[PDB]
RNA sequence: CCUUCGAUAGCUCAGUUGGUAGAGCGGAGGACUGUACCUUAGGUCGCUGGUUCGAAUCCGGCUCGAAGGACCA
């Protein structure tokens, strides 16, 4: 019997939906919350106090991607990812499996654990649970993550990954001993299908983990399908543990998945707008002297407008890359901040049908996932 | 002395408005390419409010150049009644009154007049160049007499010539008569010690109630010698070139290191020690040179911010210096 | 007044051994739903006239030029 780490006072009468409080060792977390992946923003060009500045809470980090460079050892050395890219809160590592980077540059997987390499032919490594969450200690972050059998993908193949995911926690709980210092999470595989996905929550919440998370979702996903198993998930596990997803970035997605209960969602040129997305590249408001939203207080409105950015885009590339990467960064946390708000307020229902309305025009434009998921869990549009 | 913050169309290289204000020692007056403000001249045209309002930066003053001194042009290109802009726009027959409406858009509070005459980088022709790079001058003149806020709005002459000796000196002899705000020192690209003392000749034959500019010199110790031959303003291109081959400044003002050499990913210490920038303030060597080995976004903005904080500590050093 | 050469995407140029057009810097459309970008448009190749199946490529001349002697200093 662990101590939870999610506390709630929150309850909608008409819906399922949830807000609280999440303690981490950096700090606390309101439930639902967004979380800007930690590679794409070292890609973008985001700098700490940039990022500080929205208001973000959760970074994200990779196993992988630190433990071929710098090296593992050089990290643990300067206890590294919280001193080495300068994240001042709390960061979730994801462990990494099949991802993008899948056989083509993967090698084989056995039982001790999964063979990871690199471009540099020479870092061919064995990626081992126990291997990983060494890897992970050495990272020192706030939330990490037991090593995944990624799908995307039906079939026994799944059984075999949700079976050894199970095997794998095992090795991982056996592995390390920090249950204090960092939080270990759990992913519920199983793919597309209900039963086996529904013996391994059954498994893991025999296992006394203090996290669970959804994952193997997103890439091939159908929505109605995907607020099937969301529901299902959230429905079986008990409601003092938060409930990690993976892949969710849309603004209609998210919203819709904290009606089911969800409180964890995670080549730049595009702005976001109450509206949708709005690609600052387009030449048809070339003209425009307002800025890009008049409500939103990230400082590219408040301080620019949309006709200097347009001029900016790929001019010097790189300042104007900064500006519509923390203006979409802004957004998503304003929008985390006003559903939070609007489901404290126990006005959740009409606050649906009002930006429902507002950012489609009327409910019959809507997408059929988003009505059906929001009138079975009791709301109507 | 003085310099000019440079801006690739509009704002630094590599730096927002809040990265801009990030850095420390930034001037109130900043230079603008024209070549990268062609179509910026018709937003602005449609714009009619002035382009410190447009870009954000109305309190500060600015500076409109024809050359970008990164990319500052062949051993002759410009023709003498129009001047090619190296960049984004503005080639073909940009006529004086062109330039007439570009700075009534743009209004700047001073600008660069046209030249000719590239030679530098013989007698009559050099005349005819330096009576052209003239004609420029008194056209500019006569048709900036007439609008009240264009009025308010100040000539910066131009010096040409070539490296001949005569043909300089009265370049600078019958340009400095008219009435006009400051001066321009002309093709002077990389150095010898022909346009040295050139220089010191023809900067000794100007008034001394006008600043001087150059284009294409910001290496530090030809700034130097160009502060001991007799020029007031310079350009501030080196430092992108340094961040654009992936290096980073060391010499100490009160030379630059290769960041993928192997030995400092081990060490704790910043690029420079007591740097005042952010990336020496927060970040550390080993993280810098981690990213330029992935090839990332993000230490050329580190970088950035560092090379533009060293080297306008350089200039407040200089400034300082002759001070006392 | 005379001798030689240039005028090409919005910008620098290649292409000039004649094949109507590419590269880069700049634009535009999309993907960003746990990261070791993709796709695409734009240029009457300064004007005038000529040769040629055909010009950016070659030229008389003009404009804007550049170098040099300069009809003038
Ligand atoms: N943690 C985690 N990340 C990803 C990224 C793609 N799929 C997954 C998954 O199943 N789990």
């Amino acid at each position: 019997s662990a101590p939870r780490i999610m506390r709630l006072v929150a309850e909608c009468s008409r819906s399922g939906a949830r807000a609280g409080e999440l303690r981490l060792p950096h700090g606390t977390v309101a439930t639902p919350v967004f979380m800007p992946v930690g590679t794409q923003a070292t890609m973008k060009g985001i700098t700490t106090e940039q990022l500080d500045s929205l208001g973000c809470r959760i970074c994200l980090g990779n196993t992988y991607h630190l433990g071929l460079r710098p090296g593992p050892e050089l990290i643990r050395k300067a206890q590294g990812l919280h001193g080495f890219m300068n994240w001042p809160h709390n960061l979730l590592t994801d462990s990494g499996g099949f991802q993008m980077v899948s056989l083509f540059s993967l090698s084989e997987v056995t039982e001790e654990g999964v063979h990871f390499r690199s471009p540099y032919d020479g870092e061919e490594t064995l990626l081992s649970p126990e291997r990983s969450v060494e890897i992970q200690n050495a990272l020192g972050s706030d939330i990490i993550m037991q090593l995944d059998h990624v799908v995307s993908v039906t079939g026994p193949l799944v059984e075999e990954a949700m079976h050894r995911s199970v095997r794998w926690l095992d090795r991982c709980i056996a592995a390390h001993k920090h249950p204090d210092k960092q939080n270990l999470f759990a992913i519920i595989q199983g793919g597309l299908n209900a039963d086996l996905r529904t013996t391994c929550l059954k498994e893991m919440t025999k296992r006394d983990v203090p996290g669970f998370a959804i994952g193997g979702l997103s890439g091939g996903e159908s929505k109605a399908q995907f607020w099937k198993m969301v529901a299902l998930s959230t429905s079986m596990l008990p409601k003092d543990k938060p409930r990690y997803l993976m892949g969710v970035g849309y603004a209609t997605d998210l919203v819709v998945c904290v009606a089911l209960g969800c409180d964890m969602f995670d080549r730049f040129g595009s702005a976001l707008v109450p509206t949708g997305n709005l690609q600052l590249k387009k030449k048809q408001y070339a003209k425009d002297f307002s800025p890009i939203n008049p409500e939103c207080p990230c400082p590219t409105c408040q301080t620019h407008s949309r006709a200097f950015l347009h001029a900016l885009l790929h001019s010097d590339n790189t300042t104007a890359l900064h500006h519509l990467t923390v203006h979409n960064i802004a957004y998503q946390l304003q929008l985390l901040s006003a559903v939070r708000s609007s489901i404290l307020e126990q006005r959740f229902p009409d606050f649906v049908r009002n930006f429902m309305r507002t950012m489609y025009g009327d409910h019959s434009l809507c997408p059929a996932w988003a009505v059906e998921a929001l009138a079975s869990v009791g709301i109507m549009l | 002395p003085g310099c000019l913050l440079y801006t690739r169309t509009g704002s630094a290289p590599h730096l927002t408005h809040q990265t801009l204000r990030n850095i420390h020692g930034v001037p109130g007056i900043a230079q603008l390419t024209l070549s990268s403000l062609a179509e910026h001249h018709e937003v602005l045209a449609e714009y009619k409010k002035g382009v410190g309002s447009f870009i954000g930066m109305p309190e500060s003053l600015f500076y409109c150049s024809l050359h970008d001194p990164v990319t500052p042009g062949p051993a002759g290109y410009v023709t003498s009644k129009s001047v090619s802009v190296w960049g984004f726009g503005g080639r073909v027959e940009m006529t004086v009154s062109k330039f007439m409406a570009i700075q009534e858009a743009l209004q700047p509070d001073w600008f660069q007049c046209l030249s000719d005459g590239e030679a530098s980088c013989s007698i009559k022709r050099a005349r005819k160049s330096v009576d052209r790079s003239l004609l420029f001058l008194d056209s500019c003149l006569r048709l900036q007499e007439e609008s009240e806020v264009l009025q308010k709005s100040v000539i910066i002459g131009v010096i040409e010539g070539g490296d001949v000796m005569e043909e300089r000196l009265r370049s600078a002899r019958e340009t400095a008569k008219r009435p006009v705000g400051g001066f321009l020192l002309d093709g002077f690209q990389g150095v010898t010690e022909t346009r040295l003392h050139l220089l010191s000749s023809v900067t000794a034959e100007l008034p001394e109630d006008k600043p001087r500019l150059i284009c294409g010199v910001s290496r530090p110790d030809e700034v130097l010698e160009c502060i001991e031959r007799g020029v007031d303003l310079f350009e501030s291109f080196f430092p992108y070139q340094v961040t654009e081959r992936g290096c980073a400044l060391t010499f100490t003002f009160d030379f630059e290191i290769n960041l993928k050499e192997k030995k400092y990913q081990e060490d704790f210490d910043p690029l420079v020690r007591g740097c005042s920038c952010y990336c020496c303030k927060n970040h550390t060597r080993a993280y810098i040179h981690h990213l330029l080995m992935t090839n990332e976004l993000l230490a050329g903005v580190l970088l950035m911010m560092h090379n533009f904080e060293h080297y306008f500590g350089f200039f407040c050093s200089i400034r300082e210096a002759l001070k006392n």
